[PDB]
């Protein structure tokens, strides 16, 4: 050629072989360094659960015993699923302009964060992967809504609620899309409801972190404390394989780059963990 | 619950509730509860009562629920009722057998309201356990906060 | 090369539950439906059933297989009367299944007779036990996928 | 042994005419093919291979072109479609295949995903990004393979 791509022509005006970074990653869904990690070995997972126990009632009247109670839980199985992506590289173009190797690891390592998390949420799964904790879980919290309040108004709502409930919070789960059409659905004042807008609060609502993960989906937020709803159990970790010895890769100088890990979902309280949809 | 002291003791159940020619897998036609041999009383005796959760077999065949580290069997667990014995619910075991989801009342450890499951070594309860599922319907009677018939 | 077998990726269309034999009727003592014999929703192992077995593992939910095969128990194999299955995981139709215990046709799974133990892939094959009881037609060397009347 | 002599059946169709534009002839103009490796079976109808690329020479023979084991070059790079007869028929091995640029009717034997095309000498496999199309937001690996160009 008489240029790689460029513009203009090297032949014209123009010599450089050195070139600066150009690729960046695009939407952040992290919550697995958030939560604890557990070693796992076996080829499936089988959790149990305790339900709640059936022990008698008096609504009226108390002199009586109530029945007694036994330990009744019931099952979830878990399949393992796989997490990936694949990168095709040419060698001679990542020799030549140098940053792309390095961007490459560190897109991978964030990139399997990112599918991970949709996969665990929901994101479409075909009944060979781990549960779909978002749909099991606490529905649509109508006391929350206060009738014709704001957005903003309802994740700080939701935050106490939860307290209410007796689970622990220390955080917001939230959507990107809710999360920033909140901050923007405040009341008449310059001033957010969270805290002055000369603040940060970019990074925080209610005095409270957030959790920005991607398939939580619009209109809805979800109080937790991520470590206690949840815990990863990890069949194998994290590791990228490049290979040069694959059939279509060895003909050409081209070299695959796959970046996998092998994942499962522990729920500790699946039964639990509140939820709630606007209705403003 | 009536003048000088409500319900005490045992209470009367209904009495020779007969199913019969049923073409599914209920526990409500006449079909028996073995343990093995040949099956029980002579002519003019009555039996006695039995109450918990039951669980269909091989065959036409209903035995006692048992664990949770060993398989579910049969369809919806079932409590007895009577048509063999002259005394209130329950049904002696070796017998043409009708339950119910009615049972009513025999005493025995904890309570059957909302479903009843068999727990993890074998005792009889009440639900909610799984919430993914249905499991054995064994609706009981109004009788809460005091034990009862399971 | 990659080729899916079992869990939602097989294609084994659709075949009437009401052919052959007697037909019972609409009643209890049934079980629930759901993807995953003990499991939980989009999470279960699956034959190459379609319309026609499923058997409980824990709870009183079916999906294909999963169940000792040494003893089969519980009234027949567990049928559907006046339902036809929608999917193709044996069966999984989201509602609460009324079952019965006429002569109805199946659709099996895993090479050779059931009467040994579970492959969890929701198979069976041959075990150290032999001779075991065995599941519908007889007499008759019995194939991954072969049609069987009860 | 193994298809390919005499009249046989067809893979990619019969005297196509008019299936592509400017990336395809469209005028009949077949001709003879000195083959590279079918693999299992001659000729193809088999899970490695069924039938390679042929690129146009000079004479009454094209011939292969020949890559291995899977290599690509997008846009137009001829791949072989439908086949003509003069004293037998079918697709290859001596007989007279139609070629196209990257024209229709392609129709190649695989298991699972991939697929893609053939060359002869490799494995069924499909071609990657630098190699097909990598315009847009696609999705092509040596995994991941469909008949069609991607």
């Amino acid at each position: 050629m008489s240029q790689l791509s460029n513009q203009e022509k090297e032949y014209l005006i123009s010599k450089a072989l050195e070139t600066e970074e150009g690729r960046v990653a695009l939407a952040q869904a992290m919550a697995n360094p958030i939560r604890v990690s557990l070693d796992y070995q076996g080829v499936g997972r089988k959790l149990l659960v305790v339900d709640p126990l059936p022990q008698g009632a008096l609504p009226v009247y108390d002199k009586d015993v109530d029945a007694k109670a036994f330990v009744i839980s019931k099952r979830g199985q878990v399949p393992d699923q796989v997490i990936e992506g694949d990168r095709i590289q040419v060698p001679t173009f990542e020799i030549v302009s140098y940053p792309q190797v390095r961007f490459s690891q560190v897109k991978e390592r964030r990139f399997n964060v990112i599918d991970r998390a949709q996969q665990r949420a929901k994101a479409d799964i075909m009944a060979v992967e781990d549960a779909e904790i978002f749909s099991l879980l606490e529905g649509a919290a109508t006391a929350v809504n206060a009738v014709t309040i704001s957005s903003g108004g309802l994740q700080r709502a939701a935050l106490t609620k939860a307290f209410q409930e007796v689970e622990k919070h220390d955080l917001v789960v939230t959507k990107i899309v809710m999360n920033a059409s909140a901050f923007a659905d405040i009341r008449a004042w310059g001033q957010n409801e969270f805290d002055p807008v000369t603040q940060h609060e970019v990074l925080q609502t209610g005095l409270f972190g957030h959790i920005w993960t991607a398939d939580i989906l619009i209109s809805k937020k979800v109080p937790q404390n991520t470590v206690y709803v949840l815990a990863d159990p990890e069949f194998v970790g994290v590791m990228p394989i490049r290979q040069d010895i694959q059939v279509i890769p060895a003909d050409k100088p081209e070299e695959l780059r796959l970046g996998w890990v092998i994942y499962e979902e522990l729920g500790l309280a699946v039964v639990n963990s509140l939820a709630i949809a606007k209705i403003s | 619950p009536y003048v000088r002291l409500g319900y005490e003791g045992i209470l009367n159940g209904a009495h020779d509730i007969d199913v019969a020619g049923l073409n599914g897998v209920e526990q409500l036609a006449g079909k028996f509860a073995t343990i093995g041999a040949n099956g029980v009383k002579l002519a003019g005796d009555n039996g006695t009562n039995a109450v918990g959760l039951f669980r269909e077999d091989l065959g036409d065949m209903v035995n006692a629920s048992e664990k949770a580290s060993f398989y579910f069997r049969g369809g919806e667990y079932y409590v007895n009722i009577s048509r063999t014995s002259l005394t209130a619910a329950g049904i002696a075991a070796g017998d043409e057998i009708t339950c119910d989801a009615d049972g009513k009342m025999i005493k025995f450890t904890g309570t059957g309201k909302a479903l009843g499951v068999v727990t993890h070594v074998g005792e009889y309860r009440a639900g909610n356990m799984y919430e993914k599922a249905t499991q054995g319907v064994t609706d009981t009677d109004t009788f809460i906060g005091f034990i009862m018939y399971v």
